[PDB]
């Protein structure tokens, strides 16, 4: 589930050749989710 | 936004005093000067950090994209 | 389907305009009122200003 609806905030995963829309509601805006990857920084 | 952990001018850690400052203002009828004095902030450089903090993160937190609203 | 409400947050996120629908009823009168052919008609999307009576906010 790599995407989040921008109105009902429900996790949803989109396959290829698939509608770019939410399933629980009909919102066309999908926010991409943040996964677990290393992001090095400096405590400066 | 969120309470600064260290005072800018000197470096005294004032980040652990915001919640206690709010408690001293709320529970007791202490004014800001007396509350800052009781918290251990002597120099006005330290006093301003907690006296003038705005704490905008509370207003920032109501726009949560990961929760059904 | 049933029309929903679109909000300025959606308009900003979509990078599109926040416009309502403009409807005019034309009066196709012929021969000084022998017969009148009324008809309403959509006239594209009329942008509306925020917090006005034509806004959901
Ligand atoms: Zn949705
Ligand atoms: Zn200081």
């Amino acid at each position: 589930l790599k995407y989040i609806c921008a109105e009902c905030s429900s996790k949803l995963s989109l396959s290829r050749t698939d509608a770019v829309r939410c399933k629980d509601c009909g919102h066309r805006i999908l926010l991409k989710a943040r996964t677990k990857r290393l992001v090095q920084f400096e405590a400066r | 936004m969120i309470v600064p952990v260290r005072c800018f001018s000197c470096g005294k850690v004032v980040g652990d005093k915001w919640e206690s400052y709010l408690n001293l203002l709320q529970e007791d009828e202490l004014d800001e000067g007396t509350a800052l004095s009781r918290l251990g902030l002597k120099r006005y450089c330290c006093r301003r950090m907690i006296l003038t903090h705005v704490d905008l993160i509370e207003k920032f937190l109501r726009y949560n994209p990961l929760e059904k609203r | 389907a049933v029309e929903r409400k679109v909000y300025p947050s959606e308009s900003r996120q979509r990078l599109t305009s926040y416009r309502g629908k403009l409807l005019l009823k034309l009066k196709w009168s012929v021969n000084n009122g022998e017969e009148n052919l009324f008809e309403v008609r959509d006239c594209g999307g009329l942008p509306v200003m925020l917090q006005s009576n034509r806004c959901h906010l």
